[PDB]
């Protein structure tokens, strides 16, 4: 059940460029992002 | 370069989602193409709504 | 919580259609009472969709 | 005479309920105060957009 960090990792990008890093706060963003990593577990 | 429907690729498999307050993302393959992308769930809806339904109905709906 | 004002008059109509569909022999008995239970309380409670 | 045989337009997705590979929506219809168990496999070519909508509406959770 292992998908490579590298590859999560270029779809948190695709995510916040979609989004927009200037429409979410810091933590807002920090707190999403773990909750994005734990949804891969 | 390009990611998403940009690639301009047929939807292979749709992985998993993730949700983001009212945002939701699929995460998914496209044919001929190894990478996996986020792909914002409108960006797919009517393009590909039978396959994005038949996912939601391979997860558990449950309860509480 | 809009589920909230649905009777139960209305749930088990419901039920009978689902019934009507499959139907009755299509399950065990006690595998219609196991779903019939989970069923009602389906309404109740809040939904989560669980990534497998 | 109810589900898709009532010959309405679907006004509502109410609510689902899930058994093995057998998922219903609960559902009514313009014009008509009932609501109907509907499997989805009579409403997904009608109404994908709907059903997609609903399924949106639920908390899809890590766990």
């Amino acid at each position: 059940d292992k998908i490579r960090m590298s590859q999560k990792l270029s779809c948190w990008q695709h995510i916040l460029t979609t989004l927009g890093t200037s429409s979410k706060t810091e933590q807002e963003w920090n707190t999403f992002f773990k909750g994005f990593l734990e949804s891969w577990r | 370069k390009p990611f998403g429907v940009n690639r301009g690729l047929d939807l292979d498999k749709i992985l998993h989602c993730y949700q983001m307050n009212d945002d939701l993302f699929m995460f998914v393959t496209w044919k001929g193409c190894s990478s996996i992308d986020a792909v914002h769930i409108n960006d797919i809806k009517e393009a590909y709504p039978l396959q994005i339904i038949k996912y939601f109905e391979s997860l558990r709906i449950i309860v509480p």
